[PDB]
């Protein structure tokens, strides 16, 4: 079965990750 | 008057006991081992002393606004307590005033640092790092001497230009104070 | 008392509305 | 390098009224001293009015003379940021 | 506990006078009327050296841990050593001209402020005259 | 290493630029 | 057909990918000035002496902050409420020291977010919409009005504004509770009732619509493709969701009217955050929260401490420690 | 029974006052009964404030907002804001409250008994909302009346007693302001003042000369703007710049009132001339400068060297410099160095505060006023516990200034929201889509795509 | 400072006159 | 002085009948005309009788 | 205090300013008698 990931889901899922890592980088560097 | 000023930072031969009644000093050469990032809270004013004739007029200052916290940007910011606190200067006044005063610490003993550490109040430890410094932990109050040479315009009210050499804030021992040379003008209003 | 003022001040608001209901007035 | 205020506590400043270092508010613990004599003292163990001399002499065993530069500079002899 | 004559006995002059539950409740209110703007909780807001503690007041010159001493303070307020006279900066009955909240204080109504100032440290503890450390 | 990692924010602006102007458009259907 | 009627044909045009509007002729250059100055101050601003007492607070990233502890530090307390543009200062380094970038950002942000609100009106008027998306944006905008402008005005200094920073915000919250008892202020409690309810009714409405979607797709692809954009059929059964949620509590607690439903979704967080912004705006003028310190006392008169007396000791903890060197006097008036 | 269900008006019960937009007789009685409510509250609160009034206590110590307004006018107060006759307060309470029954009669009459529209009985009183010259005629009538009202204040100030002057010599006294500022470069120079610190746009009006002369200027341009709007119709640039609807003029008034409530909040918070601290209490600025003065006084009385005394930070504990250079009060009150009150102008010389005027020249009325103003700061709680949020329940004090600024911020913000509500709606109503989008002619499906 | 002040002042008033004139240039007309 | 409270309690009570009797008669005729007019003029009369007698007590 | 010929009617004045709060609530009584029609 093929995986569909439309461009909005690339855009939100990149938004989900980048603002997660903008959050947690302050704590991963600590 | 006060309404057309709010100039308050600016100061405006003459031949028995005499007194200096209103000594202003309006200035910052900082020795590399500037700018005025403090805006205009820099002048000394309303200083009252005692001009004691001996040939030399000894000027034991006593009272007045005679200290100003000044931060200058070298870009390193250099706090100095620009002051003439307890100055004894000495020279018919036409005339220099080769005087020596004491600067205190910038921050007094009540001052707390970002980690709560101060001299008379606060933590003698570094409570952030519980099982770990001693230079920043113990605050070391400085009182180093500064030297000023006023150079006397003359009316009862006289004026000219000073130049003081004092050290900077040493941050209660936590770093090295720069040698600040404070050039500027002055105005002293003598009255018996 | 202050209450018996505020009772009859307060009751006689809806009694305007009670009368115009029980007289079929222009409510 | 020791905290000079805390090193002042272990000597006779931190047992009595050090007449060169304590706040003018530390005179309220005895009679007669505050605020007229406390103004007169802050401004060897002190001696003026004659009733003031009798207040001081009755208090002279409570008085210490040991000047610490942190404790007195910046007008902390009169107000040290210590209130209620 | 309970407000009781063991709490309402306070030194009058070496004699103790007994307050009532009406009088202590009246003089809390007359303290909040004309005194507690500065003397909230037993401190002095305009001079945090001179708290209204009993030990402070017993050590004032003349002694002001008495009810006769506190009513003599509210008619003739002195400094803490009694040398200088402060009825021009402190509310009193010599200063009805300039402290209008003192004008309606009679000799059976000042004794309740003298009563409230002395009874309350036994009620609160260190909290009277203790400040925000003891709230 | 610290600030230049944090300046992740430049990827967010590029995503802010891409998801506004280069989104797959809404189609009236 | 001069280049003015050709200019208003571009500014007011809905054919723009991002609508400009006349409010956007103020909104765009103010908010670009408030965004360019923000990220420059967030990375490279030298430390601002916020409290006016020559103790600078590092806010920017290059001076040893991360994004969490980074801020634009508010303008100096020596400045107070004074207008501090770049031309007030003798140099840039003086303007940077006394927190001039904060006044540049918040005066461009609030003037540009006020003009975001009327731009939200203006597109609703170009599109033939009903106009009150602007009114709902007045709830976060009053909040930004309050903590950036109004609470500085009441307290008399832009040093009391909320720092443009994550942990500077938390400084602003802690100090505010220490001085104004914001938790005991009912307008903040209506605001928490606006955001807890707002998050509730979001997850409520989000889950009752998602619960009620008509089968249009297979379980081998997403249910999101049952909606095609612009379709005329409603994509979920409103009668089933009301039948669900009405049986969940009781039938009459339930908006079986979609318009009355979405007014409630509109109005509950908006009137919530309105009141909460009115919390900050009224605690600007020190109309503090409810002060029940030593309220319950016994027969002897001993203070029986309450939960509001435990808050009061925490409130005392922050207030004797906020700006440890700024106070020379026993009462914290402003 | 027109416009009284949603069947006849299309307005529900919660917008049932909007059923009266085109009912001029009923909308008149709506406004006269509401005018009767304001004059009732003006009356009944003044009576409530004077029945619960202690003339020993100062006015700010009693939760009084309206007795300070009558006292500012120069009625029943003497030297230093002290009540000598409570009868001018009582008359203002009675003349308002009794007048509320007349407006209550006429509000009830026009609402529930009179002609529903005035357009038949009186073409002078009958108005259409979209008749533009009639809408200026009522605007011109109401401008002259506010010009009459802004000249009554000048009348009370210049003839009928004078207003309370905080800057009277020797303390505050009711002063006949006989030489008001007629100079427009001073009157309208307030308008070009910055709102920000040290300038304080029109809130910095600091004498009763500019107040009276500013109300001669406002009071006569409102007369001359009334004669303007009575004798003219709106011009063509304004006809295309406005919606001419009933809700439109409401929204313009709501937006004007949001300006006024935000300004009056700032007046009662910052100004101590038209809001004397004798009556309203010290301002936020006034109490912080009073605290720094009280300890400037206290410690120098113990012999502190207050000019050379240092804070913890290097600054002057009592006396530092403003960023312009003036000797100002040390501490956190450095933010309030732009504050002018009359209990510290004997300290202020030309460099700011004079240190030699602090040593041997601070009078005991100033020590009294600074200690009073420090312990009566406009800090307080919502249950009216005085002091900070960490204070104990002993002081029943919130300033009228805090009450007046916060209430007129709550009201002024909602009146901005009400402006945004009604200005959006009245422009949606004049274009024809406030009830929704027409499905048959939806604009966006006729509008091109974006990307 | 002397130059950037009037630089900002002209920039502000040009955008503000663009704001005021464009809402005076028939904003009631621009409805669907 | 007590009959200053005979016109004042003839106005805290006549207002109580004219706070009901006016919005009831207006929202409900000829007797209501001769009862509103006779009493509203009496209400303007008794605010003047209280209005003169306060200066006499 | 009120002038001394007015203290009989002093509990009336103590609740006299609650009257404008009740005009708002009376519009809801009046709307409820008509059933909010
Ligand atoms: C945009 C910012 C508006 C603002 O900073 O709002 C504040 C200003 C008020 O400005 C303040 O006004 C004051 C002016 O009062 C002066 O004049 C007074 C006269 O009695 C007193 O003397 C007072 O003590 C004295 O300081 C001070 O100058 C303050 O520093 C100054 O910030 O409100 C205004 O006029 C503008 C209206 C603001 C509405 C609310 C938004
Ligand atoms: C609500 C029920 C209630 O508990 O009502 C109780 C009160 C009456 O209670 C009395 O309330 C008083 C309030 O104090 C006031 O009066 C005192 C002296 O009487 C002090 O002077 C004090 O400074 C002043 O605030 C006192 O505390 C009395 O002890 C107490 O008996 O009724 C009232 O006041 C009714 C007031 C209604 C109108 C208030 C509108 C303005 C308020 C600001 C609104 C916007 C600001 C945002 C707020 C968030
Ligand atoms: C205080 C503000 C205020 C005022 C002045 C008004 C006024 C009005 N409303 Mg509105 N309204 C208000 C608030 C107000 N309302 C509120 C808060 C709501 C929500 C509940 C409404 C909801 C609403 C609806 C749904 C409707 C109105 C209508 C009306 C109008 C006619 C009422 C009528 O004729 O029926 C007769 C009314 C009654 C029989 C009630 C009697 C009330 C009396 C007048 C009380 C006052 C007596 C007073 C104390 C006496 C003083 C004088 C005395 C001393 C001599 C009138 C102009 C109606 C309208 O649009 O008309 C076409 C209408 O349908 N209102
Ligand atoms: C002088 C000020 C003023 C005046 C005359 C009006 C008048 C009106 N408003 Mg507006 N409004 C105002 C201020 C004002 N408003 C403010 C300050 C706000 C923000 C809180 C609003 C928010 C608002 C909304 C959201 C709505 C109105 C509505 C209305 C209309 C019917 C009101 C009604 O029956 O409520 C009756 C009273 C209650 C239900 C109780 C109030 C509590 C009427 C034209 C309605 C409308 O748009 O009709 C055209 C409407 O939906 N107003
Ligand atoms: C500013 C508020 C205001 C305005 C514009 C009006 C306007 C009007 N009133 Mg009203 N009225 C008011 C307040 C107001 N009134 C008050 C306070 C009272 C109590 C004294 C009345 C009692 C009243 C009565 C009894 C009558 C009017 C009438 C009128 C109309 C004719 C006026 C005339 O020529 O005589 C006019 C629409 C008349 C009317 O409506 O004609 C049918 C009329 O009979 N008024
Ligand atoms: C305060 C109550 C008040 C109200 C509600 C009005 C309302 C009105 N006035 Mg009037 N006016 C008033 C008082 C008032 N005026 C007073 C007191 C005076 C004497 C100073 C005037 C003198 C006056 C003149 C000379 C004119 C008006 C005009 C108008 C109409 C257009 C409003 C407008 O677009 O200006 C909003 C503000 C602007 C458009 C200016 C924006 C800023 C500019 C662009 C800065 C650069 C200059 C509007 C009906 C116009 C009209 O139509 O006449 C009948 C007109 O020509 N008024
Ligand atoms: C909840 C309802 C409410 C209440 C109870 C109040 C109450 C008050 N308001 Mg507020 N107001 C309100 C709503 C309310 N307002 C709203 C919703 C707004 C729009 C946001 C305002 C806008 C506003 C402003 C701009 C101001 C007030 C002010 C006041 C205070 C004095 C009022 C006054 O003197 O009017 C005055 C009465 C008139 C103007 C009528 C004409 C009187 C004539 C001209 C007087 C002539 C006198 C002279 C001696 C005559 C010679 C004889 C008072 C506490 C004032 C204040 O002091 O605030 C701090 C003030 O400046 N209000
Ligand atoms: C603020 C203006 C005050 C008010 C109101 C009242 N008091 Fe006061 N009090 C105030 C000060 C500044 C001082 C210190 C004075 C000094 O000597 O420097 C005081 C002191 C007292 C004392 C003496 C306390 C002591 O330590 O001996 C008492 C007993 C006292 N005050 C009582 C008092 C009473 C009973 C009041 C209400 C009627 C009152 N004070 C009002 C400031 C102020
Ligand atoms: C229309 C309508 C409405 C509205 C209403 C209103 C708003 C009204 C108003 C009304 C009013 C506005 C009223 C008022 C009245 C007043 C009065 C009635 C008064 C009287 C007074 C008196 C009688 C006084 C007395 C006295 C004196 C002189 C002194 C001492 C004290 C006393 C108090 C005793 C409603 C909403 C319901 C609904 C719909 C319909
Ligand atoms: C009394 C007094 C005084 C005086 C004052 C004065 C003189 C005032 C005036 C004032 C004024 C004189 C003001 C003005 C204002 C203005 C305004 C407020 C405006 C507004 C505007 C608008 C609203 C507009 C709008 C629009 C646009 C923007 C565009 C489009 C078109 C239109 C038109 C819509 C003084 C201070 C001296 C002192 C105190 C007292
Ligand atoms: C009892 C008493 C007294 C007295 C009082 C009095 C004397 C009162 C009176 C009062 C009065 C005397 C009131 C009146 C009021 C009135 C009014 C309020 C009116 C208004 C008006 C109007 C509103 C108008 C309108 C109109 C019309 C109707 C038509 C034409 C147009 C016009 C608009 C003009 C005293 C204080 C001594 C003491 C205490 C007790
Ligand atoms: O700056 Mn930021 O926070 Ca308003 O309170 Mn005062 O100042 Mn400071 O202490 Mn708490």
């Amino acid at each position: 079965q093929p995986v569909e990931l439309n461009r909005t889901s690339l855009y939100l899922g990149l938004l989900l990750i980048l603002v997660l890592a903008l959050l947690f980088s302050s704590y991963f560097f600590n | 008057t006060y309404d057309d000023i709010v100039l308050a930072n600016k100061c405006p031969a003459y031949p028995q006991t005499y007194r200096i009644a209103r000594l202003c000093l309006q200035p910052f050469l900082v020795k590399e081992e500037t700018k005025l990032v403090t805006r205009e809270t820099t002048s000394l004013d309303q200083i009252q002393g005692e001009l004691k004739v001996n040939g030399s007029l000894t000027f034991v200052e006593e009272d007045g606004i005679d200290f100003q916290p000044v931060t200058v940007q070298m870009g390193e910011r250099i706090p100095l307590l620009f002051t003439v606190k307890n100055l004894v200067a000495s020279t018919s006044i036409t005339t220099d005033f080769k005087g020596e005063f004491n600067v205190p610490s910038y921050r007094t003993a009540n001052f707390l640092d970002p980690k709560g550490r101060g001299l008379a109040s606060g933590y003698d430890s570094a409570i952030a790092l519980p099982q770990a410094l001693a230079r920043a932990n113990v605050k070391r109050f400085s009182l180093t001497k500064g030297q000023i040479s006023l150079n006397v315009k003359v009316d009862g009210e006289i004026a000219g230009t000073f130049e003081s050499e004092q050290l900077s804030d040493d941050d209660m021992g936590a770093h090295e104070p720069h040698e600040v040379k404070i050039q500027g003008v002055f105005y002293a209003s003598i009255e018996p | 008392a202050q209450l018996t003022m505020i009772a009859m001040i307060g009751i006689a608001g809806p009694m305007i509305i009670f009368l115009l209901a029980v007289r079929r007035g222009n409510l | 390098l020791v905290n000079v205020v805390d090193e002042k506590l272990g000597t006779a400043y931190g047992e009595k009224i050090d007449l060169n270092n304590t706040n003018i508010a530390a005179f309220i613990q005895y009679r007669g001293l505050y605020p007229t004599l406390a103004k007169l003292i802050v401004k060897s163990v002190v001696l003026l009015t004659e009733r003031q001399k009798q207040i001081l002499r009755e208090n002279l065993e409570h008085f210490t003379v040991t000047v610490e530069t942190a404790l007195v500079e910046g007008g902390d002899r009169y107000n040290n940021g210590l209130y209620k | 506990a309970e407000l009781t004559p063991e709490v309402l006995t306070v030194p009058l002059n070496g004699k103790t006078i007994t307050l009532t539950e009406k009088q202590y409740l009246e003089g809390k209110r007359l303290f909040q009327y004309a005194c507690a703007s500065c003397h909230v909780g037993g401190i002095t807001k305009t001079n945090p050296s001179l708290d209204l503690r009993t030990e402070t007041l017993a050590l004032a010159t003349p002694p002001r841990d008495n009810i006769e001493g506190l009513v003599d303070y509210m008619k003739n307020p002195t400094t803490y050593d009694g040398e200088q006279e402060i009825a021009e900066v402190h509310p009193s009955l010599r200063s009805a001209d300039i402290f209008p909240k003192m004008r309606n204080l009679t000799e059976k109504d000042l004794v309740a402020i003298a009563g409230h100032i002395l009874v309350e440290p036994k009620i609160l503890g260190d909290k009277w005259g203790g400040g925000k450390v003891y709230y | 290493m610290e600030t230049i990692t944090y300046v992740i924010f430049a990827c967010i602006i590029a995503l802010f630029f891409f998801a506004i102007f280069f989104r797959e458009p809404p189609r009236i259907t | 057909a001069n280049l003015w009627e050709r200019f208003c044909n571009w500014v007011t045009s809905t054919d723009n990918r991002l609508y400009v509007g006349w409010f956007g002729v103020i909104m765009i250059p103010t908010l670009l000035a408030a965004t360019i100055c923000f990220v420059i101050a967030f990375i490279a601003a030298p430390p601002v002496d916020i409290d006016g007492i020559r103790e600078p607070v590092s806010g920017s990233l290059l001076y040893g902050n991360n994004i969490i502890t980074g801020a634009v530090v508010p303008s100096s307390n020596a400045i107070g409420l004074h207008f501090y543009p770049i031309w007030e200062a003798a140099s840039l380094d003086e303007w940077l020291y006394n927190g001039g970038p904060y006044q540049l950002i918040i005066f461009h942000f609030l003037l540009g977010a006020s003009c975001y609100m009327g731009r939200q009106w203006e597109l609703s008027y170009r599109l033939g919409m009903r106009p009150w998306i602007c009114v709902a944006y007045s709830a976060p905008l009053a909040s930004a009005f309050a903590v950036f402008l109004i609470y500085p005005i009441g307290q008399g200094s832009f040093s009391d504004g909320m720092p443009l920073g994550i942990s500077g915000t938390f400084n602003f919250m802690i100090v505010f509770q220490a001085e104004h008892n914001i938790l005991m202020h009912p307008f903040h409690q209506l605001g928490v009732a606006g955001v807890f309810g707002g998050a509730l009714f979001c997850a409520m409405h989000g889950s009752l619509v998602t619960s009620s979607l008509i089968r249009e797709t297979t379980e081998t692809e997403s249910a999101n493709y049952g909606y095609k954009f612009g379709q005329e059929e409603e994509t979920y059964n409103i009668v089933a969701a009301h039948g669900y949620f009405g049986r969940l509590i009781f039938q009459y607690a339930s908006f079986n009217n979609s318009r009355s439903l979405h007014f409630f979704l509109a109005a509950w967080p908006v009137v919530g955050v309105w009141f909460a912004a009115l919390g900050i705006s009224t605690m600007a003028f020190n109309l503090n929260g409810f002060n029940f310190n030593h309220s319950v006392i016994d027969a002897k008169g001993n203070v029986i401490n309450t939960w509001a007396d435990i808050i009061n000791r925490a409130n005392l903890g922050m207030e004797v420690m906020h700006e440890r060197n700024a106070h020379n006097f026993p009462l914290d008036l402003a | 029974a027109t416009n009284r269900d949603q069947e006849s008006s299309g307005f529900a019960w919660w917008a049932g006052n909007a059923r009266l937009i085109n009912l001029s007789g009923k909308l008149l009685g709506a406004h006269v009964a509401h005018a009767g409510l304001i004059v009732f509250w003006a009356g009944a609160m003044t009576l409530f404030e004077l029945a619960h009034f202690i003339p020993e206590k100062p006015m700010y110590e009693q939760g009084l907002i309206l007795i300070p307004h009558i006292a500012t006018l120069g009625w029943g107060v003497g030297p230093g804001g002290e009540v000598v006759d409570t009868f001018p307060f009582f008359v203002v309470g009675v003349v308002h409250l009794i007048s509320s029954a007349v407006l209550g009669f006429g509000g009830v009459y026009h609402a529930i008994r009179g002609p529903e529209t005035l357009e038949e009985y009186s073409s002078f009183f009958g108005y259409d909302w979209k008749d533009k010259n009639k809408m200026t005629t009522i605007l011109g009538f109401h401008l002259i009346v506010l010009g009459i009202g802004a000249l009554l204040l000048v009348a009370k100030a210049m003839f009928f007693g004078g207003l309370y002057d905080t800057w009277a010599p020797g303390g505050g006294d009711v002063r006949v302001i006989t030489n008001p500022t007629l100079d427009p470069r001073v009157i309208f120079g307030y308008l070009l003042k910055s709102p920000f610190g040290g300038e304080g746009w029109i809130v910095s009006v600091n004498n009763l000369e500019d107040v009276v002369g500013g109300h001669i200027w406002i009071g006569l341009i409102c007369i001359a703007g009334g004669i303007w709007h009575i004798l003219t119709t709106p011009f063509g640039w304004a006809r295309r710049a406005f919606i001419w609807s009933g809700e439109a003029y409401l929204s313009y008034s709501l937006g004007a009132l949001s300006m006024m409530g935000f300004i009056a909040t700032c007046f009662v918070w910052f100004n101590n001339t038209v809001y004397p601290s004798e009556f309203y209490g010290p301002t936020g600025p006034e109490a912080s400068q009073a605290q720094a003065m009280t300890f400037l006084i206290r410690d120098q009385k113990l012999g502190a060297n207050v000019g050379s005394a240092q804070g913890p930070t290097g600054l002057g504990k009592y006396l530092m410099r403003s960023p312009t250079g003036e000797i100002i009060f040390g501490g956190e009150t450095m933010r309030f160095w732009d504050f002018r009150g009359p209990w510290l102008e004997p300290l202020r010389g030309p460099n700011g505060l004079d240190l030699n005027k602090i040593k041997n020249d601070i009078q005991p009325w100033q020590e009294r006023r600074a200690a009073e103003y420090m312990t009566h700061a406009p800090l307080g709680s919502l249950n009216s516990v005085g002091g900070v949020a960490t204070e104990i329940n002993s002081v029943n004090f919130v300033s009228p200034r805090s009450w007046l600024a916060t209430s007129h911020f709550v009201l002024a913000f909602f009146f901005l929201v009400g402006h945004l509500w009604h200005a959006g709606r009245a422009r949606a109503a004049a274009a024809g889509f406030e009830k929704g989008i027409d499905r048959e002619s939806e604009p966006v499906l006729s509008m091109p795509s974006l990307d | 400072m002397e130059t950037l002040k009037i630089t900002v002042y002209i920039v502000v008033t040009f955008f503000v006159l663009l704001f005021v004139f464009g809402f005076l240039s028939g904003d009631p007309a621009r409805n669907p | 002085t007590i009959l200053f409270q005979l016109a004042l309690a003839a106005l805290v009570i006549l207002s109580f009948v004219m706070v009901i009797g006016v919005p009831v008669a207006y929202a409900s005729w000829d007797r209501s005309k001769q009862l509103i007019f006779l009493g509203s003029g009496l209400w303007i009369a008794l605010v003047l009788v209280v209005g003169v007698l306060n200066f006499f007590v | 205090k009120l002038p001394e010929a007015y203290a009989i009617f002093d509990p009336l004045v103590d609740v006299l300013p609650v009257i404008p709060v009740l005009f708002l609530a009376l519009a809801f009584v009046w709307q409820a008698a008509v059933g909010f029609r």
